[PDB]
């Protein structure tokens, strides 16, 4: 079974072959278990009558059976009691942060469920401690009485054949009925689902349920939905522990049925009478491991669904680069027939655009929605491939420059976010990790932030409390207007926050935005009439389909679109 | 022990398990004796003690069925009166406790802690009945079968306690320092993973990748050092839970008790089976209380959730009340961040029929006024005389009635003629509500949605939902009566046609309501009646905009600051 084999040594790194010794030192372990066992048949033949020589000598090779068992269960489980499975996750969780990094960002960026799951695999990758867990105990069930039926068949043969017939009607009947236990887990599972859905409802839009008046009839909606979920969840559960529980006794009517067979061969056929005791102490014995079997069959479960989570992430790969000898000197953005069809929420966000950001002062566009407006602002940083088109910078397809003179040839100034309430110099040297201290003190000055600096304590190194406390909208928008000062990118993307920061800041806001778009191209997305009409090469977007090209007073004296958002 | 739950269908599922364990004990008792039975007397099937046998197997299989089923009975009904008084005392929640504190921490309980507690019971009732009889029970059948050889048994399961108790001389001293351990790397991935579609703008992301990965070479020298702290303790425990420790007590005292007089064979088969049973009635323990000290964790997280609100001082009684909106003397601060006055002494009447569009601080002694309109939190000193009386006597019924919010988000469900119908009155009277989506100026984009009205808009249909949630919920403003209408950031949607058919959907709304326009712009301050200004939870003046304008004010350095953009 290669599919989940090769998944489990590939995701534990550089300690496949610690893991593999130690799988070979449990699988002998319980190995050598079942001839412990087969030891204790002639034990107990030995023991009816006496026998102290023939006692001596099964006792001393039951001595070895049982020492090398043990020890070899102990060097099993030294793996994770070494430092292996610590070194195994670990190289597993920094493979999957380079991935992070090279992973094509629109994949996470897309949605807020891939963002949740990109965040979950550094914390979920904590199961490989149960996957050691379960080798033992699998292991055992499968492989023990395995042992110990096969010595029967050449120790009285009668309770060979029943005793190698309790355990494969056991856990590969047991993964046999994984479609029907699967589906009685579902069936309270789907249940379980919308009726989560219908509680994250009411737990977003518990303010405006309360407020609004229906706290009587979406309410005790949701309460005969508990009752219904309640009610069908005992009517899954009555069959379900009808057939679940002789799942459970399996071992307990075998060994009452491997008594009435050896007692009915005992008095009717050959002497088996101590095999048959020693035969009811085996299946006792079998008893346990199957006991925790049952109880970590759902983290099996668990353990192949985050193995194919992490194999179907880490499958990702990055964006195709080709032939980067290129220096673009020339900023001049010409998107010409780009047409990007975006995911099945959104169609085709764009449909053949053709924009030119030529300017070394600004080049502002407005645009329709979500789609034709900054969609093309993702497309900027090659965050997806367009389905059909091109990306110049001056001269130079975007798809040949490598991400890092790509990701230092422009720079998003953001809405509000991202310091992470720590010295503010090491925030400002995010900006380009290569700056020195004098750097930081003349591109904070100039996105006028050094007033601010100066207000609070501590100078320079100083935390902000515990997210920006005595940081504001005004105040840490000019540590994002600091960066892209800082790091000087000659194309600047810069989502002004203004529709936010206005009454309050828009002065700072305004004088840091003059400062930052001398000598760069700026592009500008924003609703204030000194954006608006004083801009520069100003662009309107319909569903990703550019008209209204030029500055505002030709489009305006033009009487279309532009004039008429304009008018009112 | 405790009283308060559904303690007569769990502790009878408890002793009805702890029954079917004591019986399959008579069973193997049985087995023994049939035995006996067979070996004293070679002859045919014995009849008695082989019924016995198979009587006592199929009593204990159908009592530890019937302990399942009543187990699991308890399980479901108290998963089922936990989520109905979740959801009720969350339903009588105090907002401003809600939204602002714990907007999704509430489905986190009520989904987690209640599978938590279901799955605890209905999986630990049987564990608890089987580790807590059958280890007690074999050890009296042991020392009446074989006064030896129970010593024994008992002598290789403490042997291993022993060793592994004495084995933390050699002490531990790392559940706290582990802990926080585990709890900085499960900060510093979270902040990896949320400064990674941020950082690769700059810079491909080379510091935060360098603090994120000495941040796992530290927790990997803690997690390290745990394992070869816990190692031999736990191979050990793993080792002695093994049966052949047992088995060899068992077999090396049966060759050492040949020689200084013999026990009987019998007794001691009888004595081989039940010895490992208590041998093995080790490991459900440490599942029990593996079980219990989380359920605990759970309980304990359950009960600061019950026990955080209570009720935001409910009243139902007085009357509804004209002559709508006033304040009288609120100096109010705003909860769980600010231990100052978020507002201080605000103090005015508003006859009812009236604009009275506010301006402030940034919205921090601004919008927290719209938020205690609507009683998300009481007044620490001061009373909110809506009307005549103020909202200690509210009528809760009343504040759904009389005042209708619009925010500058609100949330939809996904049955976008419901979400403009399913504020104030669960009807269909379609005919009304296409009039009222008709002159709010909605009626466009949602006649142009594919599943016509009724459009399943969910939490993936952004082009269903849009900017137009604004237009949504006024419509749904105009659908109702509801004369108090506030609008706590009208126009923060910075769109187009948000800038453009927001005014005409604001105009059609503003046609008989006593509105609190709480808006950001200057936009239709200009048009409203009172103009209040605000700075640190201090009013600074009142009246119209311009007298404020007259008076030449702050209100004019405002406008000055205003008119630059």
């Amino acid at each position: 079974w290669r599919v989940i084999w090769r998944q489990l040594i590939s995701s534990v790194g550089s300690q496949a072959r610690m893991l593999r010794r130690s799988m070979l030192a449990l699988l002998l372990a319980a190995f050598m278990q079942g001839i412990a066992f087969a030891c204790l048949y002639p034990i107990i033949d030995a023991l009816l009558r006496g026998d102290a020589p023939q006692l001596l000598n099964w006792a001393m090779a039951f001595s070895v059976a049982a020492i090398v068992t043990l020890v070899l269960r102990w060097y099993g489980l030294g793996f994770e009691y070494r430092g292996h499975l610590a070194q195994a996750t670990h190289e597993l969780r920094l493979r999957l942060g380079e991935q992070l990094r090279r992973v094509p960002l629109e994949k996470l960026q897309r949605g807020r469920a891939g963002e949740m799951n990109a965040l979950l695999l550094g914390s979920v990758d904590e199961n490989l401690n149960y996957v050691i867990a379960i080798a033992n105990i699998l292991l055992l069930t499968i492989v023990t009485p395995l042992t110990a039926s096969l010595a029967t068949l050449w120790i009285d043969w009668r309770l060979g054949l029943v005793m190698l017939l309790i355990f494969p009607l056991l856990v590969p009947f047991y993964y046999w009925r994984r479609p029907a236990m699967r589906r009685q887990m579902q069936t309270l599972g789907e249940a379980h689902q919308r009726l989560s859905g219908d509680i994250v409802e009411f737990a977003q839009g518990m303010m405006v349920l309360r407020t609004c008046g229906s706290d009587a009839d979406k309410s005790r909606a949701l309460l005969a939905h508990f009752n219904a979920l309640e009610n069908l969840q005992t009517r899954t559960h009555r069959q379900g522990a009808g057939a679940t529980m002789l799942i459970a006794s399996v071992v307990e009517l075998g060994l009452q049925v491997v008594v009435l067979s050896g007692i009915v061969w005992v008095v009717t056929g050959t002497l088996n009478l101590a095999f048959l005791i020693a035969a009811v102490a085996m299946i006792m014995r079998f008893a346990e491991p199957m006991a925790m079997f049952i109880s970590y069959t759902s983290v099996v479960e668990l353990i192949a669904s985050a193995l194919q989570r992490i194999e179907q992430f880490m499958a990702i790969a990055p964006l195709p680069v080709a032939e980067q000898s290129e220096m673009p000197e020339r900023y001049d953005i010409r998107f010409d027939n780009v047409s990007y069809r975006y995911e099945e929420g959104d169609g085709h966000a764009l449909n053949h655009v053709s924009l030119t950001f030529p300017a070394a002062s600004m080049s502002a566009l407005v645009g329709a929605s979500g789609a034709g407006k900054t969609t093309v602002t993702k497309l900027l940083m090659r965050y997806a491939d367009p389905q059909q088109g091109q990306i110049s910078i001056g001269g130079v397809d975007i798809r040949r420059l490598t991400p890092e003179q790509l990701n230092s040839l422009i720079s998003v100034v953001f809405q509000d976010v991202w310091l992470f309430d720590d010295t503010l110099l090491a925030n400002i040297r995010i900006a380009r990790p290569q700056a020195t201290r004098q750097e930081v003190e003349e591109a904070a000055r100039a996105a006028q932030c050094l007033e601010f600096i100066s207000r609070l304590p501590q100078g320079w190194l100083t935390p902000m409390g515990e997210m920006g406390g005595q940081l504001s909208g005004g105040e840490r928008q000019r540590i994002s207007i600091a960066r892209a000062l800082l790091k000087n990118a000659p194309v600047v993307i810069l989502d002004e926050p203004t529709a936010a920061l206005d009454i309050e800041s828009e002065l700072a806001v305004q004088k840091a935005i003059d400062n930052l778009v001398h000598n760069r191209t700026v592009i500008i997305i924003a609703h204030r009439l000194s954006t608006i009409a004083g801009a520069g090469n100003i662009l309107v977007m319909e569903e990703g389909q550019v008209v209204e090209q030029g500055t505002h007073a030709q489009l305006l004296s033009h009487h279309g679109r532009y004039q008429a958002l304009w008018q009112a | 022990q405790v009283i308060t739950p559904v303690r007569r269908k769990v502790i009878l599922a408890m002793a009805l398990a702890g029954l079917a364990a004591l019986t399959s004990l008579g069973a193997l008792l049985f087995l023994a004796w049939s035995l006996r039975d067979i070996r004293a007397t070679p002859d045919a099937i014995p009849a008695w003690p082989l019924g016995g046998v198979i009587g006592c197997v199929v009593l204990t299989f159908v009592l530890r069925l019937q302990a399942f089923n009543t187990s699991h009975y308890a399980a479901f009904h108290l998963e089922n009166i936990l989520r109905s008084r979740l959801a009720r005392k969350a339903l009588q929640l105090p907002p401003g406790v809600l939204q602002q504190m714990g907007s999704g921490s509430v489905a986190k309980v009520m989904l987690d802690d209640v599978k938590s507690l279901h799955i605890f019971v209905a999986d630990s009732t049987p564990l608890y009945a089987r580790a807590i009889i059958m280890p007690l029970a074999t050890i009296v059948i042991l020392f009446w079968l074989d006064w030896r050889l129970a010593i024994a048994t008992l002598g290789v399961l403490a042997f291993g306690s022993v060793v592994l108790v004495l084995a933390r001389q050699r002490s531990e001293n790392m559940a706290q320092r582990y802990h926080k351990a585990r709890e900085q790397v499960s900060a510093a991935v979270i902040e990896f993973v949320q400064a990674m579609p941020v950082v690769r703008t700059f810079d491909s992301g080379s510091t935060s990748f360098l603090r994120y990965q000495r941040a796992l070479e530290e927790w990997v020298d803690v997690l390290k050092t745990w394992y070869r702290k816990a190692g031999f303790s736990a191979r050990f425990s793993f080792s002695i839970l093994n049966p052949l420790p047992t088995l060899f007590v068992l077999i090396w005292s049966g060759y050492g008790l040949l020689h200084y007089g013999s026990f009987d064979f019998i007794a001691w088969v009888a004595v081989l089976l039940l010895g490992s049973g208590m041998a093995e009635a080790v490991m459900p323990m440490m599942m029990l209380n593996n079980l219990v000290a989380q359920t605990r964790l759970s309980i304990q997280r359950i009960y600061q959730v019950l026990a955080m609100p209570e009720l935001s001082l409910p009243q139902s009684d007085q009357q509804p009340q004209e002559a709508s909106i006033t304040f009288e003397q609120v100096s109010f601060h705003y909860p769980q961040a600010r231990t100052g006055a978020a507002l201080q002494e605000v103090s005015f009447h508003v006859p009812a029929g009236q604009i009275v569009a506010l301006v402030g601080p940034s919205g921090a002694g601004k919008s927290t006024v719209a938020r205690l309109l609507l009683r998300y939190a009481d007044p620490d000193k001061g009373h909110i005389r809506i009307g005549g009386v103020d909202l200690r006597d509210m009528q809760t019924d009343t504040l759904m009635k009389q005042l209708s919010f619009v925010f500058q988000d609100n949330f939809l469900f996904a049955d976008t003629i419901a979400n403009n119908i399913r504020l104030g009155a669960p009807d269909t009277p379609l005919e009304a509500v296409i009039a009222a989506a008709r002159v709010a100026q909605a009626h466009d984009f949602i006649s142009a949605l594919p599943e016509g009205y009724n459009t399943r808009v969910g939490e993936r249909g952004v082009f269903l939902s849009g900017g137009q949630r604004q237009r949504i919920t006024i419509a749904r403003a105009l659908l109702q009566d509801r004369p108090i209408l506030v609008l706590d950031e009208a126009t923060a949607f910075a769109d187009p046609e948000n800038e453009a058919a927001l005014i005409k959907a604001l105009a059609a709304a503003m046609r008989g309501r006593t509105v609190i326009m709480v808006a950001h712009r200057l936009s239709m301050v200009t048009q409203a009646d009172v103009i209040l200004l605000f700075s640190d939870g201090q009013l600074r003046e009142m009246g119209n905009h311009t007298q404020l304008l007259a008076q030449g004010g702050l209100y004019q350095r405002l406008w000055q600051h205003y008119q630059q953009a």
